[PDB]
């Protein structure tokens, strides 16, 4: 594949800092390019973790898998440390489109089996049923 | 430079043109003078859309911590339909 | 900075200010949109009335209560023919009942 961590074996110190109101799910793309879930971070918390150079990380909402930003981007790759200073991965809420934010709220209020009992266009049923997932966004990143 | 957005029930919302152009649909409509009338969007929904424009412009390309944009359950569906039509 | 909705009958204006900004300064920008004099403006804070010299922080408006995503409402009335109007803000439409699926 393309989006996959590199088995560098070069230690790199990182602080996952959750600066979002969401419960954050750290996801490590293993050397095969397959996402691997890691322990979650509650909102407003930070943990000093041990990763390695060239390893790919992405961050999601633990409950909804909504995409989150890290250091203003989507993918975070640790770099070699300098002066014993850790690398800060600042996880932040994106500025969602109004539509995507609307879909998030609706998805949390209506059971998925009852999406199609709402008074909306059929095109919105498909949008509501198109839940965010890591595999979806990896396809976008690989092709670019 | 301001633009007036008028809801279906008669309420009038005056917002900056920059904020209004967040919506691709409004941009085409804007180009009366600097006035747009929405026939399907009630006032309680159009008021929340303008809050999104202010929220969108405020926290876009900013290092300040981004807060959650609040959407009450009562207005969730109507905002979704307005958002889908407005492409914002 | 603070974000507020200046409301007057069926007229709502979205604009930003600061806790240090004074009531008279807010009346300045109101003239910038509505083209009306500050002399014929009467701002309100929950039918409490606001003094031209006091600041938004002194009037209770705060950055945590005046957010971009949830601006703080400010009443407005105009003095027509040397007679101030009474507070009359048109309420927004009420949302419908919540479907059972919610």
């Amino acid at each position: 594949p393309v989006l996959r961590s590199v088995n560098s074996r070069e230690p790199s110190q990182v602080i996952f800092c959750n600066r979002s109101p969401r419960v954050v799910l750290p996801v490590w793309l293993n050397f095969d390019g397959e996402p691997q879930p890691y322990p979650t971070l509650p909102p407003g918390t930070g943990r000093r973790i041990h990763s390695y150079r060239g390893h790919l990380w992405l961050f999601r909402d633990a409950g909804t898998h909504d995409g989150l930003l890290v250091n203003q981007t989507e993918l975070f790759v640790p770099s070699l440390n300098v002066d014993g200073q850790p690398i800060f991965a600042n996880i932040t809420l994106p500025v969602y489109t109004l539509k995507e934010r609307c879909l998030q709220v609706v998805r949390s209020l209506v059971k998925p089996e009852n999406y199609r009992r709402l008074d909306i266009v059929r095109s919105l049923y498909e949008d509501l049923e198109d839940h965010p997932n890591v595999q979806k966004d990896l396809e976008r990143l690989t092709q670019e | 430079m301001y633009v007036k957005l008028i809801s279906s029930d008669g309420h009038e919302f005056i917002v900056k043109r920059e904020h209004a152009l967040t919506s691709g649909t409004i941009k085409a409509m804007l180009s009366e003078t600097n006035e747009v009338n929405f026939r399907e969007i009630p006032s309680h929904v159009l008021s929340k859309v303008c809050m999104y424009f202010t929220y969108k412009v405020r926290y876009t390309n900013s290092s300040t911590e981004i807060p959650e944009f609040p959407i009450a359950p009562e207005i969730a569906l109507e905002l979704l339909m307005a958002a889908n039509f407005l492409d914002c | 900075d603070v974000f507020l909705m200046i409301r007057r009958h069926k007229t709502t204006i979205f604009t930003d200010a600061k806790e240090s900004s004074t009531v008279f300064e807010l009346k300045r920008i109101v003239e910038g949109i509505l083209k009306r004099p500050p002399d014929e403006q009467r701002l309100y804070k929950d039918d409490q009335l606001l003094d031209d010299g006091k600041t938004l922080g002194e009037c209770g408006f705060t950055s945590q209560t005046a957010r971009p995503q949830a601006p703080a409402t400010v009443g407005l009335a105009f003095r027509a023919d040397d007679t101030f109007e009474a507070l009359c803000i048109e309420p927004f439409s009420s949302p419908p009942e919540l479907p059972d699926v919610m």
